[PDB]
């Protein structure tokens, strides 16, 4: 469903839930999309993870409310990444034991 | 006394998220969060009454910018 069809806010509220919680994954969502600048080939935006836009027929509250929470979506993604790049023999042994 | 009295529960839907510090539907804070205007359609009780109740959110606010702007910022110790 359209985000502006929906009026009510309790809907909205539970919706934007559902959809958080794949959002602080790194996944995307029906309501939360990828930013355009995000480019997984490069490994500078892989690290330091994707940015999110927010759909614009949100309400207010709720969108900012979201703004602040979707950051912790970031940090996971990245850390995720920095995993799978940053865990190998030529780093050393300091790097993979912070990997761990 | 309702046909005789017009104002704006749907104050408490959005006030917890004024109060929180965030943007609202009714309230609007402007001015790097130094100001909070009270829209129309709130007679003179109901304004001088939010008045006192928003010197909360204003005050917690200005709290919450200060703390994630110096969080790991001074180097000072006692700070």
């Amino acid at each position: 469903p359209l985000l502006s069809q929906i009026s009510n806010l309790n809907i909205q509220q539970a919706l934007i839930i559902r959809e958080l919680l794949f959002t602080l994954l790194g996944h995307e969502g029906h309501y939360i999309q990828y930013s355009k600048r995000y480019d997984p080939t490069s490994q500078i935006s892989r690290i330091e993870g994707p940015d999110y836009k927010i759909a614009k027929n949100l309400d207010i509250s709720l969108k900012v409310i979201t703004k602040k929470l979707v950051k912790f979506g970031k940090f996971y993604s990245g850390l995720k990444s920095f995993i799978q790049v940053f865990d190998n023999n030529k780093f050393g042994k300091i790097v993979q034991k912070f990997c761990s | 006394i309702e046909p005789y009295y017009d104002t704006l529960q749907t104050i408490l839907t959005y006030l917890p998220y004024t109060m929180l510090g965030s943007d609202s539907k009714i309230f609007t804070f402007s001015n790097n969060y130094t100001r909070l205007e009270i829209p129309k359609d709130i007679n003179n009780s109901f304004s001088s009454l939010l008045r006192e109740v928003f010197e909360f959110a204003i005050l917690y606010k200005q709290l919450a910018i200060v703390v994630d702007r110096y969080k790991g910022t001074l180097v000072s110790a006692i700070k």
